[PDB]
């Protein structure tokens, strides 16, 4: 429905935009990649605008539009009343806004790249290329109200989050006894509240030097470029923190139900998911180890960098005993989550060599980076986001989704998109620097080889609409015969078949035990808890 | 009289752990040992030769 | 916390189960924790099934105790030590069965 | 003639819980200027009893399906979450007790039955 | 240096202030592979032989004695690796004798290098600007994308300082097998100190993002030996 | 009947506890309004009306440098320095309007290229 | 003073909310008139502007 | 026989960012030749500092800066 | 959706009961998130005079 | 009993009826980002589109408010567990509010503390000639600390029963955000650095700027304040309309407090 | 008593059972087996073990008889059809690059060799 | 007296397996390399 308060309904409003935004993030994914496949400008004419319009068009689209707004928003809004047994958000209507003020956003980002300029920027979008000296038109101006819009829209989606689960938990409920899904959306709404006006001073400040001439950043004057270098990137790693966390939700919850065994030390869990909040914001210099900071700077920045292995290796170890007592299920949602527990591995050791900022000056700007972060974005926010999905949607749509076509969708997800990001890391190693429309004729090995793995990965997208098809399209038959499956615990050993019937769902959270789907009032009386 | 059988997990990652440290320890002694002296020793070779 | 204090903590509980569903519960978690038990638990776990008068709840409890049993030989000297109880009721093994 | 309640006793739904007029010259003493919604828990509050139930649920005894739990309700659906019979035995398992079908407590094994009002 | 096509590692090595680089990227990932060899087995005992396994061991949460362990023990390995970082950190910032200054400024689309020390026989800071050379005007044989026309020569077994700046948009500086990287920030201007200690060509490449034609710069360095740069540089 | 007993017992003990608690509402905002009441009229307006007009005494001499400026022409301006009008993207709203508001006697903006 | 005369009214009603005062009229019959004017010209402007014709 | 010479360490300026060190050495030179030029040797010094680390697009800015009296450091120390 | 819960009911879209197959409504969503940045490859290609 | 009771909620918290105000402030700011990068390179011509853009903008969210007023003591769903949620929301609301000026803080301690080599090694940079403190800027603050100190007995004197006394003190606090508004609107138009003379005519004009700029919606906030105690809204247990705005009125001279004292005091 | 026809290999027999037999079948069963055991039919025996502990309804594997042979063969039915849609987009392309046809690599070795490029590793360039 | 053998039974094709599937998860550039080099 059009305007309505219903907090739930606006969660599959936001899940209509992921699934959408996520097309035009992958087919700008698609250009860039094929451009890329051979020496010489292929199909692009000669025209390197508009190779640095899609890199800041699909880094945008894919963080600002397809992560953060099913990760927060369309798994957030749905799940964070239900696991805590709130009836809805706490506020309803800025519930909605937070909505609808995307795609404003969207609109206002792709007129940022129908205008004659182009936004050339890449998504850093530094102070003196952006400034109207270089970029003369009003290409980039639509490009930051557009991140002024998805700032307002996480903004007042983390104040309606916090809110919420502080007093709309039910009876028992205290926070302690809480789900691990609860718990990291309520860490993320901090950080999306302790970071985002950190972004909306700094892209207002150069915003004015554009249109008002003020120059804080121009350098006739005194406006130091290396000021938005910092004030942007004290926003940048709490949002890239931001996009994993509640990877670290969802992956908690998937390995816990498809293996029976409870989270192996919850309590020890949930202060290392909130150690990595409080520690993101006390490092922003490893992006910028070489701008030119002083010795003693770079040596406190490569220290509490390296701190952040400590609590993430914490949850990786905690997965790995959830996981090894007991029994395991091998449905689709648990081949997203044991995957998720290794390439946001490999991904992790390759930012521990790169937090060094003694080896930062070999690697910075290269596709030794590039490599690195689609192994925990593409890798570790997009596996999480797969896995949300074929764990939850049963019971949210109520129709299930042909389990063995799911196997293939993620098998040609896992060899695929491994052959683009593996290479990646032969190219920085050897010297290929970043955001370049074209090489030097000795990269044409990996760029051919990590080209073909960016089919492989669209052809899965594909393969994933066809999936989202025929859910909805005879989903109702595909619990009554042998396509799917039904129950995602099955019987213990000594468990009849005709006493599992009776008590079915052995769940420990509330969200399946509801009906599917459920009702536009799913609780009219307060649940109780022990 | 069926002696008290006990503890068949506690042996499964003491013998775990430890065949993880020695499947990862000499998949790093290659490297360390095979490898990154088989670079340090093509330089000191080469070296070798340019004070002569 | 203990072993001896394993048995007369399942022993107790087989004695109160008066119903199918308090059977295979008690019977599940018997099987959870980490050690397999002594056959004198085991044995009230065989006679709790008259209590409630199902078989096929005793035969999977001969089917868990070869998977939990950690050496081929330990199966045949739990087998063997159940020389009567087995053959008073008058379950049989899966294997015999041959299903 | 509507009437306003005055007493947590007489309510008989939303058309008699306006409250009376409000005096010129002074402040509205939040007992004549409520509404309705927080009329009813200001009545609540006058007297001792808290409108809206928080109380965790009965855990001190397990409960056979001889000697059920009952948890009152106004529905069909009342989620119960059973942590333990101590309230801190096992993990929490979450059960929906409708009427003429308890649920059973796969973990600890107590009855619940709905009682449903 | 050159790159390889279908390469894995780095360029080859021509300054010791990039052979501890190689020296402590190849300890570090000593220990990124025994940590990944525990996760990579571990990942695989569980799942073979736990997709069979039908009674869920449910009854173990805590741990108390392996919770302390996999908390000291990641403290362990990157105290291990801080202290080969700690070192090469400050020793490559040994800026304390200096032999020739070379300046480097980025005219948003090419490089502009100028040797202002008076040391030559002329009387001026001698300076050039370098382009790459285009695709049409090309010669066979050069390296596309790779090669300019004028490039800057350096001594070598000479230490070297280099101050790095622009006068427009923010360009880096980047030479991988020297290991230098400095932005360029046009308010100020960096420096990195690094001797070569074989002569040769280095090739580099623009890092940073200057808007259109931000691959259509590198950084040709070709070191020479001290009797042939003093007739280069009293030349041009 | 059927499903209608009542609602639930009376704790008769929370009301005079909780009311008796809502008399010291009255009885705490008597005293705090009146300790508010004499540092506002008797404090901090003594502040205000001794200041104002030791503030209006530097307005009718510092407005009088504004007509100082203006007296004289002074085309012989000081030559404002390289950062003193930025004027990338001259602005929009008006012809050559440095701010949004300025007076024209000390934002004279004298351009000497020579 | 007029408050609870505005609770009989706004109770008991079942029309929308942002319509149940009697002095709603000639507040959204305006604004619904200067809200479609402003929301389509910025939008009319966009393709002219795209091609690249300013005034 | 070792022909290549030129500014050292100085140790007030130790970090990498050396944006006054080029600024300061200048101030000094043209605090030098007007505040009592005691000879044109003893402060060259400072124009052998300047004169390297500085680009010759900066040199000719704060010449154009001294030039029309818009400089903005002090260098009229009388 | 406010009233009316249900199996299709809860879905902005309409599935069943369609007057038109419904794989055209939901394949053209897709391609029209997917053909987006190639009309913003056109008329940026366009505009620049190369075709 | 349970036949009365069973016909009205079994949970305190309010479920609001769908209205289309957050799709109509969402086609606002549309046209308000469309109509503003167009019109700054030119493409309009006039500034008309902006003034309108805006002026729908502020329409329809006083109509926003206009629904919350009819929902809080005309349907009345405010209970004790909801207006803990609204002083709660508005207390993360102004943090980032807060912290909105963290960014406008760093911009002059970076631009202070190393001082640049275009500009002087001083600051402010010469030829600029800065704001004295010892002058209009401290009647700036008097003013405002007053102003702190003359809602919170207005506060007070509404909880104890009299509305003469407590509208008395609101009226005169309303005027002390329209005094502050002009006294600083004086100080800017008879400065001497516009928006654009280099860094410290830039750091400092935006640091104020944004808070001459929340004055006039602490000013606005006070004067809906004014309008519903003299219309009879605000009882003497449940005003969160104004318990909100006191939390406003004290954030906003601390953070004033520290503009007086860095960009006043330690500046010059 | 009851019939050996009724519950002889009930294996296949279960399923395709209609329903008002199939919970019919054990209403005669669990009254049977209030009586002490070893007196019971050996089928009948066998077949209580598949009601309560079959392959059936719940206690099915999350992937059939016919599913872990379909899964490779879609996997690599869209690897050799993703690389058979890479090879059409890139005949339909651009032109190649001028230097890359293997010509210059025969001899801009003999650039790299005449200033000693790469002592070790190698310095070959020669892709075609 | 038995229990190292019946790890032993199972650990030992469960090292070589995992060697088999992480020289394909980490190896395979290896393959790509050896074919084309043109
Ligand atoms: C959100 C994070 C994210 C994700 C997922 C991706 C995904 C991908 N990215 Fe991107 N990328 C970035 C973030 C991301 N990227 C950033 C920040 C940059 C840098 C920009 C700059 O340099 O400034 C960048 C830059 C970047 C470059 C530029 C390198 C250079 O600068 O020259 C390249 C080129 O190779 C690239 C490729 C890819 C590819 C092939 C994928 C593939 O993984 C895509 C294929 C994967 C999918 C098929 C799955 C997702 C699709 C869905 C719709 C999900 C559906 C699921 C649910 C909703 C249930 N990315
Ligand atoms: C959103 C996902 C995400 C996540 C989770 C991370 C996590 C980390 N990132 Fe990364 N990173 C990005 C995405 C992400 N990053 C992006 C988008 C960029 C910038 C690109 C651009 O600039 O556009 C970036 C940039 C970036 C840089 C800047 C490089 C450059 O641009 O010059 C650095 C360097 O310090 C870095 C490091 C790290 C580290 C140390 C972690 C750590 O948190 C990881 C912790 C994980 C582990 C360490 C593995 C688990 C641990 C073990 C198995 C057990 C313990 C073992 C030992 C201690 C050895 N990241
Ligand atoms: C959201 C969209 C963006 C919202 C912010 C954009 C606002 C831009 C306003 C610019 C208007 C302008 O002309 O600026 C100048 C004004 C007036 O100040 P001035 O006239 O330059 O003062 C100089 C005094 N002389 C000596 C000349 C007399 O100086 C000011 O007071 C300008 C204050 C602007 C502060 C904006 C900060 C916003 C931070 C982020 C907030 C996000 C929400
Ligand atoms: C930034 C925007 C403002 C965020 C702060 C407001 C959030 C805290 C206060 C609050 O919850 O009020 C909400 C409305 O305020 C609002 O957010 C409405 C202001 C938005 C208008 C934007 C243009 C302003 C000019 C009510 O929200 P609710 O209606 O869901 O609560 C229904 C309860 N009965
Ligand atoms: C752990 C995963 C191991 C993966 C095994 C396959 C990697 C490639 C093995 C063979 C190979 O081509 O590289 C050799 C060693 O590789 C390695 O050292 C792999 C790192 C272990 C070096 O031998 P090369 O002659 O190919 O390269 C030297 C050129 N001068
Ligand atoms: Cu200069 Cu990129
Ligand atoms: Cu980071
Ligand atoms: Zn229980």
């Amino acid at each position: 429905w059009l305007y309505s308060t219903n907090a739930k309904d606006i969660a599959v409003l936001y899940f209509m935009l992921a699934i959408f935004s996520g097309m035009a993030g992958t087919a700008m994914s698609l250009i860039i990649r094929l451009e890329l496949a051979a020496p010489g400008s292929q199909y692009l004419h000669g025209n390197s605008q508009l190779f640095n319009v899609l890199v800041v068009g699909h880094a945008v689209l894919m963080i600002f539009f397809l992560v953060m707004p099913a990760l927060i928003g369309g798994f957030g809004n749905y799940l964070l009343p239900l696991m805590i047994g709130a009836t809805d958000t706490a506020f309803p209507r800025i519930n909605n806004i937070a909505f609808w003020v995307l795609p404003m956003g969207l609109v206002c980002l792709v007129t940022s790249t129908l205008v004659e300029s182009g936004a050339g920027t890449g998504w850093t979008v530094y102070p003196p290329l952006s400034s109207i000296q270089a970029h003369s038109g009003p290409s980039v101006d639509l490009a930051i109200f557009a991140l002024h819009l998805t700032s307002i829209s996480s903004l007042l989606g983390a104040i309606n989050f916090i809110v919420t689960t502080l007093n709309m938990r039910t009876n028992g409920m205290t926070m302690h006894k809480l789900p691990l899904f609860v718990w990291s959306i309520f860490i993320t709404a901090f950080l999306l509240l302790l970071s985002l006006p950190v972004l909306s001073a700094g892209i207002t400040m150069l915003l004015l030097d554009r249109n008002f001439n003020t120059s804080f950043f121009e350098v006739s004057g005194g406006g130091d470029p290396i000021l938005y270098e910092h004030l942007f990137w004290f926003f940048g790693h709490p949002e890239v923190y931001i996009l994993i966390i509640p990877g670290f939700g969802i992956i908690s919850h998937v390995v816990s139900t498809y293996s029976k065994k409870p989270v192996f030390g919850e309590i020890s869990m949930v202060y290392a998911m909130a150690s990595i909040g409080l520690l993101g914001f006390l490092v922003w210099s490893h992006h910028m180890y070489i701008v030119g900071l002083d010795a003693d700077t770079r040596a406190y920045f490569t220290s509490a960098t390296m701190i952040i292995a400590i609590p993430t290796g914490i949850k990786i170890f905690s997965w790995l005993a959830t996981i090894h007592g007991g029994s395991i299920r091998l449905a689709t949602p648990m081949l997203y989550a044991i995957a998720f527990l290794f390439l946001f591995t490999m991904g992790g050791l390759t930012g521990v060599a790169l937090a060094n900022a003694s080896l930062d000056v070999a690697f910075h700007d290269t596709y030794y980076v590039v490599g690195h972060f689609h192994y925990v974005l593409s890798m570790g926010a997009i596996f999480s986001l797969f896995a949300g999905y074929y764990y939850w949607s049963p019971q949210i749509l109520g129709l299930n989704y042909n389990e063995k076509l799911a196997q293939i969708q993620f098998w040609l997800i896992f060899i695929g998109a491994n052959v683009i990001f593996f290479p990646m890391h032969f190219l920085g190693i050897n010297g290929m620097p970043r955001r370049i429309p074209d090489y030097p004729d000795a990269f044409a090995g990996w760029n051919y080889v990590a080209s073909i793995g960016s089919f492989i990965a669209t052809l899965s997208l594909f393969l994933f609409i066809y999936i989202l098809y025929d859910q909805l399209v005879n989903g109702l038959n595909n619990k009554v015969n042998n396509k799917s499956v039904i129950y995602n615990k099955a019987p213990d050993f000594v468990e009849s078949n005709t006493i599992f019937n009776l008590n079915t769902v052995k769940s420990s959270s509330i969200e399946f035990l509801l009906t599917s789907p459920p009702a536009v009032h799913s609780f009219n009386t307060p649940a109780v808890q022990s | 009289t069926i002696a008290p059988i006990t503890g068949t997990i506690k042996r499964r990652v003491i013998m775990d752990i430890v065949l993880g440290f020695s499947l990862g320890g000499v998949m790093a002694s290659y490297w360390w040992w095979g490898f990154h002296m088989d670079k340090i020793n093509k330089r000191e070779k080469f070296y070798a030769e340019l004070a002569e | 916390e203990t072993f001896e204090e394993f048995t007369a903590r399942y022993e107790k509980e087989f004695d109160e189960a008066y119903d199918l569903f308090e059977v295979q519960r008690v019977l599940n978690n018997c099987f959870s924790y980490d050690l397999v038990p002594a056959p004198a638990v085991i044995e009230k776990a065989l006679r709790a099934a008259r209590r409630v008068n199902d078989l096929p709840t005793a035969i999977r409890v001969f089917e868990a105790l070869k998977y939990k049993v950690e050496n081929e030989d330990q199966y045949k000297a739990y087998l063997d030590e159940l020389k009567d109880v087995r053959q008073e009721l008058g379950v049989p093994l899966k294997e015999e069965l041959f299903p | 003639v509507v009437k306003t309640a005055q007493n947590l006793a007489e309510v008989n739904g939303p058309e008699t819980l306006i409250g009376p007029g409000a005096k010129e010259g002074t402040v509205p003493t939040d007992l004549d200027q409520e509404t309705g919604l927080a009329r009813l828990e200001l009545l609540g509050k006058l007297e001792g009893i808290d409108v809206f139930d928080t109380k965790p649920l009965d855990s001190s005894r397990k409960g056979t399906m001889k000697d059920p739990i009952i948890i009152e309700s106004y529905d069909d659906y009342r989620y119960v979450g059973c942590t333990g019979s101590p309230a801190g035995s096992h993990t929490i398992m979450w059960l929906k007790p409708t009427v003429n079908e308890v649920a059973r407590c796969w973990e600890c094994g107590s009855v619940y039955k709905l009682n449903p009002v | 240096d050159v790159p390889t096509p279908y390469a894995c590692y780095f360029q080859d090595s021509a300054t010791p202030n990039q052979e501890g680089i190689l020296e402590l990227h190849d300890n570090i990932m000593f220990y990124l592979l025994v940590i990944l060899g525990l996760v990579s087995w571990m990942l695989y005992t569980i799942v073979m032989t736990y997709s069979k396994n039908p009674i869920a061991y449910k009854y173990i949460k805590h741990g108390q004695t392996i919770e302390v362990i996999w908390t000291i023990f990641p403290a362990v390995i990157l105290l291990i690796i801080a202290f080969p970082s700690f070192i090469l950190l400050y020793l490559c910032d040994e800026v304390i004798s200096p032999a020739m200054t070379i300046k480097a400024i980025g005219y948003q689309w090419y490089w502009k290098y100028e040797y202002s020390d008076f040391i030559n026989d002329s009387g001026e800071t001698v300076e050039f600007e370098s382009y790459v050379i285009p695709d049409e005007l090309l010669e066979e044989g050069q390296l596309r994308l790779l090669d300019t026309d004028t490039s800057m020569v350096v001594p070598v077994d000479t230490h070297i300082r280099f101050v790095v700046t622009a006068a427009d948009v923010i360009h880096d500086f980047a030479i991988p097998s020297l290991g230098i990287k400095v932005d360029a920030t046009p308010g100020r201007l960096n420096q990195v100190s690094a001797l070569i200690q074989r002569e040769g060509v280095f090739y580099g490449a623009c890092s940073e993002l200057c808007g259109t034609g931000h691959a259509n710069m590198p950084i040709k360095i070709e070191a020479v030996s001290l009797p042939k740069f003093l007739e280069w540089l009293n030349e041009q | 009947n059927a499903l209608k007993p009542a609602f639930g017992p009376p704790d008769k003990v929370a009301a005079q506890k909780f009311k008796e608690s809502l008399m010291a509402t009255e009885k705490h905002a008597k005293d705090t309004s009146n300790m508010w009441v004499k540092i506002s009229v008797w404090v901090a307006l003594p502040a205000i009306a001794l200041t104002a007009v030791n503030t209006y005494f530097v307005e009718k001499e510092h407005a009088e440098h504004r007509e100082h400026l203006k007296h004289v022409p002074d085309s012989e301006w000081p030559r404002d320095y390289e950062f003193m009008n930025i004027r990338s993207k001259p602005f929009f709203w008006g012809d050559g309007d440095k701010t949004l508001f300025w007076n024209p006697v000390v934002n004279r903006h004298i351009e000497h290229d020579d | 003073n007029k408050v609870i005369q505005l609770q009989k009214i706004f109770q008991s009603s079942t029309k929308p909310l942002w319509w149940r005062h009697p002095r709603s009229a000639l507040y959204l019959y305006p604004f619904y008139a200067i809200f479609a004017v402003a929301v389509v010209t910025p939008l009319l402007y966009i393709p002219n502007a795209i091609r690249g014709i300013k005034a | 026989n070792s022909p290549l010479h030129t500014v050292g360490f100085d140790a007030r300026f130790p970090q990498q960012n050396q944006t006054k060190h080029c600024w300061q050495s200048y101030v000094d030179y043209h605090k030098c030749v007007n505040m009592k030029g005691e000879d044109f040797a003893p402060c060259k010094v400072f124009w052998k500092t300047y004169n390297a680390l500085c680009p010759l697009d900066w040199i000719e800015k704060w010449d154009d800066q001294r030039e029309k009296g818009i400089f903005a450091g002090d260098i009229n120390s009388d | 959706v406010h009233f009316k819960d249900g199996v299709y009911e809860n879905i902005p879209f309409k599935v069943k009961g369609r007057k038109t197959p419904y794989a055209l409504s939901h394949f053209g969503f897709f391609a029209i998130g997917f053909a987006v940045p190639f009309v913003a490859c056109y008329v940026q290609l366009k505009k620049s005079g190369a075709f | 009993t349970h036949l009365e009771r069973s016909r009205h909620q079994q949970h305190p918290f309010h479920m609001v009826m769908p209205s289309p105000w957050p799709i109509v402030v969402s086609f606002a700011l549309l046209s308000l980002a469309l109509s503003t990068a167009l019109t700054m390179h030119g493409y309009i011509g006039n500034m008309n589109m902006v003034y309108l853009a805006l002026f729908v903008l502020l329409t329809s969210s006083i109509l926003w408010f206009r629904d919350i007023v009819a929902e809080a003591t005309y349907l009345g769903d405010h209970t004790m567990a909801v207006r803990k949620g609204i002083n709660l929301g508005f207390l993360m609301f102004v943090l980032s509010e807060v912290l909105i000026f963290a960014g406008l803080f760093w911009a002059y301690f970076h631009s202070a503390m190393s001082p640049d080599v275009t500009l002087g090694a001083c600051w402010p940079p010469v030829g600029i000639e800065a704001v004295q403190p010892t002058e209009l800027p401290l009647l700036n603050t008097i003013i405002l600390l007053s102003s702190g100190a003359t809602v919170t007995y207005s506060h007070h004197a509404l909880i104890a029963g009299n509305r003469n006394k407590a509208l008395s003190g609101l009226l005169i606090t309303f005027w002390l955000i329209v005094i502050f508004v002009t006294c600083q609107y004086i100080e800017y138009t008879n400065a001497a650095f516009t928006i654009s003379d280099g860094v410290y005519g830039s750091v400092f004009y935006a640091g104020t700027g944004l808070h001459f700029l929340h004055m006039v919606m602490l000013a606005a906030m006070l004067g809906v304040n004014y309008w519903r105690m003299r219309n009879y809204h605000l009882t003497a247990g449940h005003h969160v309309g104004y318990e909100t705005t006191i939390i406003y009125t004290h954030v906003l001279d601390v953070i004033w407090l520290f503009l007086y004292v860095v960009f006043y005091w330690w500046g010059v | 008593a009851l019939s050996n026809a009724a519950v002889m290999d009930l294996q296949s027999r279960w399923e395709n059972m209609p329903s008002t037999e199939q919970q019919d079948i054990v209403s005669k069963l669990s009254e049977r087996q209030k009586l002490p055991w070893a007196q019971l039919t050996e089928p009948e025996k066998q077949a209580v073990w598949y009601i309560s502990y079959g392959e059936w309804g719940p206690r099915r594997p999350v992937l059939n008889k016919g599913d872990s042979s379909f899964i490779a063969k879609g996997v690599a039915a869209g690897l050799l059809f993703s690389v058979g849609l890479f090879a059409v987009v890139r005949m339909a392309g651009g032109q190649d690059a001028k230097t890359m046809n293997k010509e210059w690599q025969l001899k801009s070795d003999e650039y790299l060799k005449s200033k000693n490029a790469n002592p070790w590793g190698g310095y070959s360039q020669v892709q075609s | 007296e038995s229990w190292v053998i019946t790890e032993g039974r199972r650990l030992i094709p469960e090292i070589f397996q995992w060697s088999a599937v992480l020289s394909v998860c980490l190896g395979w550039p290896g393959a790509v390399y050896f074919f084309s080099k043109a």
